[PDB]
């Protein structure tokens, strides 16, 4: 049947769309928490290295 | 020829279904990646 | 008064397009609601059909499936093509002379 044949592949391209969209947000979201991941880490690692180091000067200076 | 289109919208309910599994099968994934990330 | 009159303008309403919205519907069985392509039934005459079926052909190929199956007396020419491209085709049919 070709017109309701031709719209069901606009039907697959809808899927087509979808499958796009889903590849899109799987990549949207593995990047923004990538970043996230990366930012915490540094964020955790140098304000606990800062007290630390704060720590270690008022030490030798006590 | 009214039969092919009833069947061929019978079957593009099913070539919906197949995009609505795609699309929860990425939301699960990247669920489970966001778990990967918190742990 | 209001009910039977009522009554009597369903039961005349009832006459005429009972058994033509039944075949209609058997043809149809599966295909009715489901948003891919409308189906226009038109109630015409007898067998001019290659004269609403012109239009038909200058739709799609292996669809714009524009026939009547049933309801000899009038027949319910039932055209299938598409959503909006067979609403071009019943602006189309219409321009043949047609109406649903």
């Amino acid at each position: 049947s070709k017109l309701e044949a031709i719209l069901s592949q606009e039907v697959e391209a809808e899927i087509q769309a979808l499958l796009q969209e889903a590849e899109a947000k799987a990549e949207a979201v593995k990047r923004e928490a990538e970043e996230k991941a990366k930012a915490l880490l540094q964020a955790r690692e140098r304000a606990l290295e800062a007290q630390y180091r704060a720590a270690l000067r008022r030490a030798e200076s006590a | 020829l009214i039969k092919s289109l009833a069947e061929k919208e019978k079957q593009l309910l099913e070539r919906l279904e197949a995009a609505k599994k795609e699309a929860e099968e990425r939301v699960k994934r990247a669920e489970a990646e966001a778990k990967a990330l918190l742990e | 008064t209001r009910q039977k009159q009522e009554l009597e303008e369903e039961l005349a309403l009832a006459q005429a397009y009972l058994e033509p919205l039944e075949r209609l519907a058997a043809l149809a069985h599966g295909l009715d609601k489901s948003p891919f392509l409308r189906v226009i039934p038109f109630l015409l005459t007898e067998k001019e059909l290659p004269l609403v079926e012109e239009a038909l052909r200058k739709a799609l190929e292996d669809r714009y499936l524009l026939a009547h199956e049933a309801y000899a007396g009038g027949v319910a020419a039932l055209v299938v093509v598409h959503r909006k491209e067979v609403d071009q085709a019943k602006a189309a049919l219409s321009r043949a002379g047609v109406a649903e």
